[PDB]
């Protein structure tokens, strides 16, 4: 049925558009870098972007290679290319070069739809001076704040839409005599909005152009977290259908293991699994062991990355969580 | 005949009340599982309940 | 002019008579509990002591490693402390076999539950005639327990503007009164504090500064965190497991963040001992470090009597 | 009126809206300290301007339900 793997999305040709989140420690941008590396290695033909929100410049950190505002390839791959850009660093940048400030703040989501177009746009804008379109982008969603909540504005907007408007046409003659100083711009602006962002919203709620990839470590705080923003994702009626449990000691069977602490731990994170397993039955629950210290640079990223096509098996694949050192 | 602001609005707030006293009693760590689902559940009747609340509302509106 | 970083002064306190005790995800609040206990205890013997919990799991009988019911006796091998498990949920369910204006209201069912506690214990100081000084609660896991302490506030702003159909408004009345002659006690520095237990890693950290932030707004007393399950590597024999010693790494990086977040509070750092802490040989060694602070180089024995 | 329920319930609003970009530009994990000072504040101000909606609110139903 099922698959407790990545394999299907990695081998996908429909998605274009992959999100990867998770709050806590837990693994979000290795995750993001894995799932990149392997639909990159895993389809030749097409060329792929891994972006980043992120300020402190995390891609850069992972892979141990200089990636700016300008879209680099992985020095060692072909078709994965990575981009870390601030969106708040640019948003401060783009009007600071009044009503169009504080109707902002008033409605909850624009700030994000805004700061995602910014962002599109910054990539367009590559595929543009470098004549190369990008046929899968990767998102490492940032760590806090829901960045992509903007998908609710339409229907909240239409609120704004039947209501300055409900206003307008139940106060008719002071309606007319309401000499709106302020012209059809702000009900007429803020409506192309609904569209400019309801047209990038029906491609983000086709379960076959993108979908989203939970990161979770196997504790109570961390299933808690993930199992909210489940809900929120089903909410804005994106597609969440893989975790990745990160982290896992399989501490059950291991070589040059004879620690008692370790062990300990290793039995609640079993507990939770199962739970998760129950909670989740449709669900892609995608188990990674943890490695002995950092998985940096595309050397190791790649061989980390491998068990989220085949599933890492303790036995067997106990030794290459160990070339990692 | 006051049915559906009155059998409606108590079903749900009494079943809603019945779960919630039921959930306090299992361990939101040894049955994650069932503990989750049952939150997902309480999740939707607090909003059923809050949608009965405008109905039988904006009844003494309209 | 620091604050010292231990409980001693809570454990000293003679003035404190409601202590409670929380921390969700499997952080050590139950051990915790326990601990800030029997170092009470054992620090005033003149005072008599009652350790409660809410929990279903029956928890404190699991840590201590005897059978505590409903009827709270006493820890096998202490002389003022006794523990008392109950579960209000299912009491408060039993006489009520309607609250339609529970569920209406936020925070009735707490504040109903909790009162249901207190009498279970002022019951057992009938029939055992012995006077508590001091209790100390086992906080419940999830859920936010004590939030009745807005009932009143709340309950005002809802009866200047809001309405036997009337007999209702009755019991309301009598209400907004037991929780408010509590909600006045458990707002006093000198009678009631929080003790917040955390692991030392971010959706920890975060989830306890939420709690923080719900006990201000209760006006209830937030200045001890005991942030547990420490490594301290470095400080063992030697050098051996890598990934151990990369965690603690993250751990130091928080607690330096912690220190400078709170610097008027008590920041209690436990260590991690090898294996479970149940039984009150054990319970007892590992709570001392709540008084006098735990020294990695000099205690770093100390940590491994226990089993 | 026009000066209290316009030059606050703007100076908050926006220096809200002014903060809440700045704290999504450093590591809630490298600066958990900062990040949760200014969420802190961010707190506040949700209050104090969710209560100058209903002081510019009640200063509506005052002078409509005296003539
Ligand atoms: N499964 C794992 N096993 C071992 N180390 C890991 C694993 N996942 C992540 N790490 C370590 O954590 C670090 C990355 O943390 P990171 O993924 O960037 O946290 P976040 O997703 O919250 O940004 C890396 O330096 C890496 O060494
Ligand atoms: N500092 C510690 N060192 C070693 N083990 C600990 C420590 N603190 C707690 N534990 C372990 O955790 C378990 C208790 O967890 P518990 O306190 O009940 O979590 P919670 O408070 O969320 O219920 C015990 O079985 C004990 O072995």
């Amino acid at each position: 049925t099922v698959e407790p793997n990545l394999h299907s999305l990695i081998t996908s040709t429909t998605h274009k558009w992959i999100f990867v989140g998770g709050k806590g420690g837990v693994g979000k941008t290795t995750s993001s870098c894995s799932i990149a590396i392997q639909m990159a290695l895993s389809q030749p033909n097409k060329q792929f972007l891994l972006i980043s929100t992120d300020p402190a410049h995390n891609l850069s950190d992972a892979f141990g290679e200089k990636f700016g505002k300008d879209a680099r390839k992985v020095t060692g791959m072909n078709n994965l290319s990575c981009m870390e850009i601030d969106p708040s660093a640019a948003l401060k940048d783009m009007n600071d070069m009044g009503a169009l400030a504080d109707l902002t703040g008033s409605i909850p989501g624009i700030d994000e739809a805004l700061s995602f177009m910014e962002v599109m746009k910054h990539i367009k804008r590559q595929e543009q001076d470098e004549g190369e379109t990008f046929d899968t982008v990767i998102f490492d969603t940032a760590p806090t704040g829901h960045t992509l909540r903007f998908l609710q504005l339409p229907n909240t907007l239409s609120k704004l839409l039947e209501k300055f408007g409900e206003i307008t046409n139940k106060l008719g003659p002071m309606l007319n005599s309401f000499m709106g100083a302020g012209n059809v711009d702000i009900s007429g602006k803020l409506n192309e909005l609904k569209a400019n962002v309801e047209t990038i919203r029906q491609q983000f709620t086709d379960p076959d152009l993108t979908t989203f990839v939970c990161v979770c470590i196997s504790e109570f705080l961390s299933l808690y977290e993930t199992e909210r923003l489940i809900q929120e994702l089903i909410s804005y009626d994106m597609d969440v259908n893989s975790i990745i449990v990160n982290q896992l000691l399989f501490a059950e069977n291991d070589q040059e293991h004879n620690c008692k602490r370790c062990q300990a731990r290793w039995k609640m994170q079993k507990k939770y699994l199962d739970q998760i397993d129950e909670l989740y039955e449709d669900f892609h629950v995608v188990k990674m062991p943890l490695c002995a210290g950092e998985i940096r640079g595309l050397n190791n990223l790649t061989k980390f990355s491998q068990f989220l096509n085949k599933e890492y098996n303790p036995i067997t694949d106990g030794k290459v969580i160990y070339e990692l050192e | 005949p006051g049915n559906e602001l009155s059998k409606k609005y108590l079903a749900k707030v009494k079943e809603r009340h019945e779960l919630k006293e039921f959930n306090n009693s299992i361990s939101a760590q040894d049955n994650y599982a069932k503990w989750t689902k049952n939150n997902r559940k309480l999740d939707s009747l607090d909003k059923e309940i809050n949608n009965l609340k405008d109905e039988i509302q904006s009844e003494n509106k309209a």
